[PDB]
């Protein structure tokens, strides 16, 4: 869904959602903002599937190929979704020509544990 | 406002539910199925092999080489008695050779059967393998082991027939068969196992047979498993002395196993940390088994001298589980080469004592910590251990009074406020008052609130006793 | 009242209360990492995978979901299924497009198990044995197109028969639950949730939307006093949010199923009933002869007269 | 005695306020690859640097 | 306040009443001593030829008051419901005006009035060292001395709640000690004054000596054992507890009746108005302002007169 994209927000009305703002942890705005946003569905499959950066996951894969891996690096830093599984089979082929393998572990280990475990194939 | 406890440790989450530990207990017991259902299909293709080659075979001679297959594979599953006749036919036909006696007494200890036990049995702990083989014909494969020994002796002076008077005892098959003796032997009884480092390597020296480094690790074990620690770290200090490039990683097997059977837990980490330190030879994953289940039976492990007073102290022996599982990176260890009865308690000791920087700033929350107290309050007859029921030594006569100026240096600001009216004999020397003495932050102000309290009191006492007797 | 700075400050007692009480991980928001979904456990062998790799390629793998038609992967069991000579390899293959097939919601996927797995397993008092992966996908199947061919499947699962219940997962009697509260069956609820009760499946751990769907189908009314001791099974923290749920879903939320529920408000007002109960506080023949003997004394007393 | 208090915890006290804290994992600080030059100060948005 | 037993544990409304009344807290916080800080001195209320009346307002937190009469002939002083939080100044008022203290007067025995009582025969008895202190007080207050340390538990009066106190040891009217024959500082207190119910106005006095007499007035209803101070020379009513400005006593504590508080307000009818009633708590009054504009005084009489048989009245808001 194209046009259902979007997180709406809210006021900090009553004194006892100011001091729920103040009693907050550390990372209460870019975890919200991330559990509202992209999860696994209902059938089990990834949120990989974005419309609106989808041709960003294509410049990824397009500069991982040509061997620009520090242009994939950094297109990789705009991602707001979860980025597919191509992307990281791009990335870590990459690494390999120059046997970068800290470059290529930081890469798996991004998506390991906190992208729903899309690096791990 | 009332102090909170700096004391009383943040409330986390330790521990399983009574549905997991019940999964784990079922999850176990169908793998455990699963090997004995593995080595029962095996030990009946075995039998069924030797009976085809004896019935359809009943006239037909076979060649040695199939009845020599035949024979290991029967004494690999346990099966000795069924091989024996085997081996008397092919030694009688004169078939076997020097390598044909090493391989049927190294497949006498039956390294099938032990399989199965390992899984099954002993719980997966290779230091109960060796004590749960000798009761399967212990005694009876250890006669057998020796039959076969002087088969391979008279055999080897049959082959050899300069060096004349020193044949075959000079041999690199004597000392093979020897070591397959010693391996052999290991799996029997106590009675066995102890005879090793005693009556099987003095045998071996009145025989005038050069031992190589796999004698001494299977003696060295031998002792590790009697309990003996004196006499199985000096034959290390043997080999730290005159044979250092040989040292494999079995005798470190031997000195975790034989600590662990000995209960000193201090030597056993020492022989880790020397490990970790040395870095070769490679630490097997039977490195890591036999380390990670001391600190378990230590763990485990409780006290007597303060009784348990308040809870038991050998737990916090878990916490190193972190710090050697961290070890096992960087040594080239896998920890999924981990057996399963070891890796629950392993994570045992992970979610007990090991946290992430994203939980470390979450763990503290009023909402997991209340939380906590209502489940302690709704169910905590589930999960309580208490509800199941100048330089001194050149100084000796001190320089006093060494004229060092206090006035050059500044602290005049050293005033003491006292309490008013201390030798007055009208004011009573005990009171409540004295609480006055305790007060450090309004001291100025406070006694001097007091004194002008006990200096008016004492001018209306005394200008009310001038005016009493003046009217009188 | 305090400790004076003077005393020494040292720890008056130590405190063990992580040691004397292990607790387990509760958290009130659900797991970001699970499947939440039913799985085949593929175990192919390592031959055939790659052999049938242009046909396995439009199926649904581990943790993916291609959206190839499923006219075309039948199409393809038709044809090329006949020619591997391996059982469980076609077993494992029917198990994939009826899964596929379950996730674009095909009604007409049935007739591959009567075509090749009925005469086999389920006619006539068959002795062959159906492999795990095959029965988890049509029970899936049968579930998601709300078809009825689960109960002679689900009767054949007991323990006299193939003895598939200890092996199913949470998340299938989540789907189990939902498609018979769609199509109505009274006892066909009870005799999941008897089986539920009986194989000790996770009570507080099934879909919330999905208990609260088969209990709305509940209207016999001897299964319905079956319910009342039954809803006692569940936690305290399940059945309050059974409540919010039920309420919910008859309410405002209404479009979030498919198809809308069904009013059976004498289950709504039962299960508010037992949300709150489990949620603190915030001798006919002796006594009609008691009766006659006493309108006998009033006619001799004269209280009851007879006609003026 | 009638007023002792210990100027030393004792060895009991100290064992059971260290079995009843966890350990942080990232106190280890093991490192043996080296530092990713290109995508470490790159990564995902929420863990980034 | 009680006992906490199995009912009272597994009540929700007890968990409810103490977090309406104390917020978050759930216990209630304590009356505690006053300091060294904001506290008063001693004042001289009054003199005459006869006797002289030194008092001190508010010298508790529970807004008591704390009063002597210093008789000028017999250099003799005597405490009346001796509860300060701080008597090391009564001390030395004593000891530099050449003072005897012989007796302590206790109108009632509730924590308002005994609270401080064994550090005033401590702190005076030992300014004498360089005849004992008695104590005279009536036994209907034995219900409420055994009550004393229940008292200190609830107003966070830690440090005074193990102290045997000094009316519960052996008095004369007491069986003594037989102890060993191989001390009588605490054994036996042979200076202590029972006080009767039958108060008149012939024989029930204390001569406090040059011909001033104490006439002690028995009147419970605030308490069981409640007797005033009236002297009929000076035109001085110690009432206590029994009469305040513009209020009286409270009747919602234990051992406090409606009915008798009311009794005890008709007795004092006889006196004249100019007598200036001295209460335990608050700012003295005269008895004839209690007469016109007090509404208890009122509200007793007007029942009396349109013939209520039993009058039951008292407070429920005020003073302990
Ligand atoms: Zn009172
Ligand atoms: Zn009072």
């Amino acid at each position: 869904d194209p046009n259902r994209v979007g997180l709406n927000a809210a006021t900090l009305d009553c004194r006892g959602r100011i001091y729920r703002w103040l009693r907050r942890g550390p990372f209460f705005q870019v975890d919200n903002y991330f559990r509202r946003s992209v999860k696994l569905n209902r059938d089990g499959t990834l949120p990989t599937d974005f419309v609106h950066e989808a041709p960003l996951m294509r410049k990824i894969i397009r500069l991982a190929h040509r061997g620009h891996l520090k242009a994939a690096c950094e297109e990789y830093r705009r991602v707001t979704t979860v980025p597919p599984v191509e992307v990281y089979r791009a990335l870590t082929a990459c690494c390999v020509p120059g046997a970068k393998l800290a470059d290529a572990v930081s890469i798996f280990e991004d998506g390991d544990s906190k992208l729903f475990y899309v690096s791990r194939d | 406002r009332k102090p909170q406890n700096q004391w009383e440790g943040v409330y986390y989450y330790s521990g399983i539910t009574k549905r997991q530990r019940h999964l784990i207990l079922l999850h176990r017991k169908r793998e455990r199925e699963a090997h004995m259902r593995s080595f029962n299909i095996s030990r009946a293709s075995v039998l069924q092999r030797l009976e085809q080659l004896s019935g359809d075979r009943k006239q037909e001679s076979l060649p040695p080489h199939v009845r020599l297959d035949l024979a290991v594979r029967l004494a690999q599953h346990g099966l000795y008695q069924q091989a024996t006749p085997i081996v008397d036919e092919l030694h009688h036909q004169k078939a076997l050779h020097a390598g044909h006696y090493a391989l049927l007494i190294n497949a006498l200890a039956c390294p099938r059967l032990g399989q199965r036990i390992l899984h099954c049995d002993a719980q997966c702990d290779p230091a109960l393998t060796y004590k749960l083989l000798g009761d399967e014909n212990g005694e009876e494969r250890a006669q057998e082991a020796y039959r076969w020994f002087d088969l391979a002796l008279t055999s080897l002076a049959v082959d050899c027939g300069h060096f004349v008077p020193y044949l075959p005892q000079g041999t690199a098959a004597a000392s093979h068969i020897t070591n397959a003796l010693m391996r052999t032997l290991l799996t029997c009884g106590y009675t066995h196992v102890a005879a090793i480092p005693d009556s099987v390597y003095d045998r071996m020296g009145s025989m005038g047979i050069s031992p190589t480094i796999s004698t001494y690790e299977l003696v060295m074990l031998a002792l590790s498993l009697q309990g003996n620690m004196v006499e199985a770290e000096s034959i290390l200090s043997f080999l730290r002395s005159h044979h250092s490039e040989h040292i494999t990683v079995e005798s470190f097997n031997a000195l975790l196993l034989g600590h662990r059977e000995a209960r000193q837990f201090d030597c056993c980490d020492a022989i880790w940390q020397e490990l970790v330190d040395r870095r070769w030879p490679r630490a097997s994953p039977l490195t890591a088994e036999l380390y990670l289940r001391s600190i378990m039976d230590h763990a485990n492990t409780p006290t007597s001298e303060p009784l348990q007073s308040f809870a038991n102290i050998n737990v916090v022996e878990k916490k190193k589980v972190p710090l050697v599982l961290a070890q096992m990176d960087e040594l080239g260890v896998p920890r999924t080469h981990l057996s399963r009865v070891l890796m629950d308690e392993v994570e045992d000791s992970l979610r007990k004592f090991q946290t992430y920087r994203s939980r470390f700033y979450e763990w503290g929350r009023a909402v997991k910590q209340f939380d906590f107290i209502e489940f302690r309050r709704r169910n905590g007859w589930l999960y309580d251990l208490h509800l199941m029921k100048g330089d001194i030594y050149y100084d000796d006569t001190r320089g006093l009074h060494d004229r060092s100026p206090t006035w050059m240096n500044e602290v005049p600001e050293t005033r003491y406020d006292r309490l008013y009216g201390v030798n007055h004999p009208d004011i009573a020397k005990i009171g409540i008052r004295r609480h006055l003495n305790v007060e450090y932050v309004n001291r100025k102000e406070v006694v001097e609130r007091d004194a002008a309290l006990m200096k008016k009191t004492l001018s209306s006492g005394r200008r009310l006793r001038h005016r009493v007797e003046s009217s009188r | 009242y305090h400790w004076h700075y003077n005393l020494p400050q040292g720890m008056e007692r130590p405190h063990s209360v992580n040691r004397t009480f292990a607790a387990p991980f509760q958290s009130n928001h659900s797991l970001v990492n699970k499947y939440r979904g039913v799985w085949i456990e593929f175990d192919m062998h390592p031959a055939f995978s790659v052999a049938l790799e242009p046909q396995l390629r439009k199926l649904p793998r581990g943790r993916t979901l291609p959206k190839t038609p499923a006219e075309e992967v039948i199409a393809d069991y038709t044809a090329l299924a006949p020619l591997v000579d391996d059982e469980k390899t076609r077993d494992l293959w029917l198990a994939k497009v009826f899964q596929h097939c379950a996730f674009q919601r095909c009604g007409g996927a049935m007739e591959l198990w009567e075509r090749y797995c009925h005469q086999r397993f389920t006619a006539e008092g068959a002795t062959a044995k159906p492999p795990l992966s095959l029965v988890k996908s049509v029970l899936f199947y049968c579930n998601k197109t709300d078809n009825s061919g689960w109960r002679a499947l689900f009767d054949r699962c007991l323990k006299d028969g193939w003895n598939y219940t200890p092996l199913f997962d949470t998340a299938q009697w989540s789907f189990m639950l939902k498609s018979i509260g769609r199509m109505g069956d009274e006892d066909g609820v009870r005799a999941v949730l008897e089986e539920m009760l009986d194989v000790q499946a996770d009570l507080d751990r099934v879909e919330a939307r999905s208990v609260v769907i088969a209990l709305n189908a509940v209207t016999n009314a001897d299964v319905y006093e079956f319910v009342k001791k039954y809803l006692f099974n569940f936690g305290e923290r399940k059945v309050k949010f059974l409540r919010t749920t039920y309420s919910d879903l008859r309410g405002h939320g209404a479009g979030k199923l498919r198809i809308p529920l069904k009013e059976n408000d004498n289950m709504y007002y039962h299960v508010c009933w037992h949300s709150s109960i489990r949620s603190p506080r915030q001798p006919n023949a002796k006594i009609d002869d008691i009766v006659k003997d006493k309108i006998e004394k009033w006619k001799a007393e004269g209280l009851l007269p007879e006609d003026y | 005695r009638m007023g002792y208090i210990p100027r030393y915890t004792p060895w009991e006290w100290i064992a059971i306020q260290e079995a009843d804290q966890p350990l942080i994992a990232e106190q280890i600080r093991q490192d043996n690859i080296g530092t990713s030059y290109f995508f470490s100060l790159n990564r995902y948005w929420r863990y980034k640097a | 306040s009680y006992t906490p037993n199995l009912t009272s544990l597994t009540n929700q409304v007890n968990r409810s009443e103490r977090l309406r009344k104390w917020g978050s807290a759930g216990v209630p916080p304590g009356v505690p001593r006053i300091p060294r800080l904001e506290a008063k001195g001693i004042a001289i209320l009054h003199e005459s030829p006869k006797v002289i009346l030194a008092g001190r307002s508010r010298c508790n937190n529970f807004d008591s008051n704390q009063y002597m009469l210093i008789n000028k002939a017999t250099k003799r002083c005597l405490l009346v419901d001796a509860s300060d939080d701080w008597p090391d100044d009564w001390a030395a008022f004593i000891g530099a005006s050449d003072l005897t203290l012989t007796h302590v007067f206790l109108t009632h025995c509730h924590i308002d009035n005994i609270i401080n009582l064994n550090a005033f025969l401590t702190i005076c008895g030992s300014r004498q060292k360089q005849d004992e202190i008695g104590v005279m007080w009536c036994p209907a207050e034995e219900c409420w001395v055994q009550n004393f340390k229940r008292s200190c538990e609830r107003y966070g009066r830690f440090e005074e709640m193990h102290q045997v106190l000094p009316m519960m040891c052996r008095s004369l009217y007491t069986p003594q000690h037989l102890v060993d024959p191989v001390r009588n500082a605490r054994h036996l207190r042979r200076n202590d004054v029972l006080l009767s119910a039958a108060t008149n106005r012939a024989t029930s006095f204390i001569d406090f000596g040059n011909g001033v007499l104490l006439y002690y007035i028995f009147s419970p209803g605030h308490s069981p054992g409640h007797m005033m101070l009236h002297i009929p020379t000076e035109r001085i009513l110690f009432s206590g507890d029994l009469l305040f400005f513009n209020k009286v006593g409270r009747v919602d504590l234990p051992w406090a009746t409606g009915v008798r508080l009311a009794e005890s307000l008709r007795l004092l009818e006889a006196l004249p108005d100019n007598t200036v009633v001295v209460p335990g708590h608050g700012r003295m009054t005269t008895l004839g302002r209690e007469r016109r504009e007090n509404k208890a005084l009122q509200q007793c009489y007007q029942r009396q007169e349109i013939g209520k048989q039993e009058v039951s009245v008292g407070f429920n808001e005020g003073y302990l």
